[PDB]
């Protein structure tokens, strides 16, 4: 124990067998803890004691323990297995966790993204401001690129970007917004994924 | 059942406080004991101190000197204190129960602590097209600290709900936006207001849209 | 990570005869030999402690399980047979202040440490299974800490079996003393205890803690560990106090007699006519 080292990353393709090991001096000789998590969730344990589910937990979770290893097996790995996985020990009087490993699972589908673009409301305007939103939802995998353009002509200052970020569904959110002057307010949102471009216009 | 409370900002080398309520069980029992586990934006967990029903406790010993933790039995809470505080204390904190001080079974949801020397503001909700399915919702403009709870039609209206991750400008404040789908045949015969709550300001803001 | 988990109760027992030793390690035989140090009286109110763990109870106000004076030795006596005892703790504060001395055995060997213990207020080793095979012991439960170790010996363990120890603590020595005698109902008789060992450390000790064993208890063989099974542990504890004892060795060199020179007008003659 007082050391846990995780992988980064572990990825397998659907329906293999994914294997997250944690490494310490002696493990063998304390219980070992894995907790799975979501993102914008909170962990729940999926191993205690290094081989015993909890209630609820699927059957395809399997642990072990010897030497100076730790083994979390997941048999037949699916899209919702897709999470970050900790090994935790108890030493003397300290709880220790590993760095966390980000299980991928590979051959998921492609998804073009969705594109909504929002005008500046009128009481925004009101107030000698103006915004527009450019809001993408549901596209594989996450990388994204958003392009502004103002008549044909391409607008590069007032753009705030988002970086993705993985949803429920194991899809990816980005948002866009440009700032304004109401005199300065037809405007596209250019979003491009993987050479394919959507395009919203507005005005 | 655990409930964290606190703020959720905290000016540099001063005090973070937070509380943690336990409801369905009693505090005062020998088999659990009650830590708190904090986890930066995109990085890992990492356990903070544990306590019992006693007032022994255990400490992380890279932050020892700067933590402490207490229990009330009577009010059934758990408190702790970090002082010192610069932007590497800046994390999401859980309130978990420790089944015999070990592992965790029950974690807390989770309160995201920013440290900063910047003020509070609170946001300038706008409602966002309403209906240009349709889709319609309200853009959260600046405000700071994250986070902004944004619901719809008080907590009836949760089908078609999407709450976009918020955007930091370069003006140091985020900005957030809501989007519900919903059928084109309910343009006009259907309310729909958005409800934007920010604890740090103290903004509860129902916009209709 | 400490736990509370013992209820201890007293009542009170008498030592007949027991917890006579082999003042030092010359062999006599078929003679009375007068020594005067630190003896348990004849027939003293001895106390006969019941550790106990029941797994399953409500609130924190039963647990009582605090140190016990060490005064100038101890005569300790038990008769388990599950290991449940498994060794001591002695020392001042029992905290990471002063240093304290403690005693382990498990199955093949004895541990006996001097080390600035940060003790657990009820310290107990821990015994887990791993792979529904094999048993573990963890010491995470006995000391949150053992920093700045001065001492360490390890030998064969020390422990219808009734099983005495006498411990003291004089000029740096602690000495101890055991014997291990089969009955079967504290017994009437003699069982002259031998010495086992003597410790040189110069440490002060006021008080000492027995150290128990417990099991995790496993509901089912899929689930996780529940607490801990449900245990007793009963011990005798008297005080040593500096008497002067006629003693009797026979032909073969054993102590197979005695006389509390203080207890009585009656042993007083016996001993001041070096007689029984
Ligand atoms: C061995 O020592 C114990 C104490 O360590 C003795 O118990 C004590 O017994 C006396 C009477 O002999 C108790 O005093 C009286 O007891 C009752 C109940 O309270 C009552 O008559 C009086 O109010 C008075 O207290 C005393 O409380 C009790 N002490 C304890 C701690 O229980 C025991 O008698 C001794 N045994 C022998 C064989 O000498
Ligand atoms: C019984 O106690 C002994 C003594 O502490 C343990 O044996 C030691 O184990 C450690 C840890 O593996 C080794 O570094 C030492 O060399 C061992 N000492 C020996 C063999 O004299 C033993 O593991 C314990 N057994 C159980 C079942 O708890
Ligand atoms: C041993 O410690 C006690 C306190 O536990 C103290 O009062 C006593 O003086 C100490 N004895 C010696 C010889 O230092
Ligand atoms: C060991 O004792 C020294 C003084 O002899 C003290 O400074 C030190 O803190 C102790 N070690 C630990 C790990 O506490
Ligand atoms: C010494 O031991 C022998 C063993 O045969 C025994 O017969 C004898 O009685 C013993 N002496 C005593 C008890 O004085």
């Amino acid at each position: 124990s007082s050391d846990l080292t995780q992988p980064p990353s572990v990825s397998v393709s659907p329906g293999q067998t994914a294997s997250i090991t944690c490494s310490g001096n002696k493990l063998g000789d304390t219980y070992v803890f894995w907790y799975q998590q979501k993102p914008g969730q909170s962990p729940v344990a999926v191993i205690n004691e290094d081989n015993k589910r909890p209630s609820g937990i699927p059957e395809r979770f399997s642990g072990s323990n010897s030497g100076n290893t730790a083994t979390l097996t997941i048999s037949g790995t699916q899209t919702m297995d897709e999470a970050d996985y900790y090994c935790q020990v108890w030493d003397s009087s300290q709880m220790v966790f590993g760095g966390g490993t980000k299980l991928t699972v590979l051959g998921q589908p492609k998804a073009a993204p969705s594109v909504t673009l929002f005008p500046p409301s009128s009481e925004e305007l009101q107030a000698n401001k103006a915004t527009l939103v450019c809001l993408i939802s549901d596209f594989y995998p996450g990388a994204v690129t958003v392009a502004w353009k103002a008549d044909s002509s391409p607008v590069k200052a007032g753009v705030e970007t988002t970086t993705p970020s993985k949803q429920s569904n194991n899809k990816y959110a980005a948002s866009s917004y440009l700032s304004l002057t109401p005199e300065q307010w037809s405007y596209s949102c250019q979003v491009t994924h993987e050479g394919s471009t959507v395009e919203k216009t507005v005005a | 059942q655990l409930q964290e409370s606190g703020p959720g900002l905290v000016k540099p080398s001063e005090i973070l406080s937070l509380t943690c309520s336990v409801s369905g069980g009693s505090i005062n029992t020998n088999m659990y004991y009650w830590g708190w586990i904090r986890q930066p934006p995109g990085k890992g967990l990492e356990w903070i101190g544990s306590i019992y029903y006693s007032g022994t406790t255990y400490y992380n010993p890279s932050l020892k000197s700067r933590v402490t933790m207490s229990v009330d039995t009577s009010e059934n809470q758990f408190s702790l204190k970090l002082t010192s505080v610069t932007a590497a204390d800046t994390s999401v904190y859980f309130c978990a129960r420790l089944p015999l001080g070990e592992r965790i079974d029950y974690w807390g949801r989770g309160t995201l602590v920013t440290v900063s020397s910047a003020s509070t503001k609170g946001p300038s909700v706008f409602p966002l097209a309403p209906s240009s399915t349709a889709a319609l919702g309200c853009l959260v403009k600046d405000y700071f600290p994250e986070p902004v709870t944004v619901s719809w039609n008080s907590g009836a209206l949760t089908s078609g709900v999407h709450t976009f991750p918020a955007v930091l400008q370069s003006s140091g404040l985020y900005s957030l936006s809501s989007v519900v789908t919903v059928p084109s045949s309910s343009l006009g015969t259907q309310t729909y207001i958005c409800n934007v709550n920010h604890k740090p300001s103290n903004t509860k803001v129902d916009k209709r849209v | 990570q400490c736990v509370n988990l013992i209820t201890r109760t007293q009542s009170y027992t008498n030592s007949f005869t027991r917890g006579v030793y082999y003042p030092d390690k010359v062999f006599r035989s078929s003679v009375l030999h007068s020594t005067q140090d630190l003896f348990l009286p004849f027939f003293s109110n001895v106390t006969w402690f019941h550790a106990i763990h029941v797994s399953g109870t409500n609130g924190t106000k039963r647990f009582d399980n605090p140190a016990l004076p060490f005064n100038d030795g101890v005569y300790f006596a038990s008769t388990e047979k599950s290991n449940i005892i498994r060794g001591w703790i002695f020392g001042t504060t029992l905290d990471s202040k002063t240093q304290s001395l403690l005693i382990v055995n498990n199955a093949t060997n004895v541990v006996i440490k001097v080390c600035e213990f940060q003790f657990c207020n009820d310290p107990f080793l821990d015994v887990y299974q791993k792979n529904n095979k094999s048993w573990m012991e963890s010491e995470f439960r006995v000391y949150s800490s053992a920093n700045n170790c001065t001492f360490e010996y390890v030998s064969q363990p020390f422990l219808k079996n009734l099983r005495e120890f006498v411990f003291k603590n004089i000029d740096g020595y602690f000495k101890i003393y055991s014997k291990h005698t089969p009955i079967n109902l504290l017994p009437q008789g003699f069982s002259a205890l031998e010495p086992l060992v003597d410790l040189p450390i110069g440490i002060n000790i006021t008080r000492f803690q027995t150290l128990l064993a417990l099991h995790r208890s496993y509901l089912t063989p899929v689930d996780s560990s529940s607490g801990w099974t449900a245990g007793a542990a009963a011990y005798y504890v008297g005080y040593l106090q500096p008497r002067t004892f006629l003693l009797k060795y026979n032909e073969n060199g054993t102590i197979t007699d005695a006389v509390d020179c203080a207890l009585d007008p009656l042993s007083e003659t016996k001993c001041t006519l070096k007689s029984f």
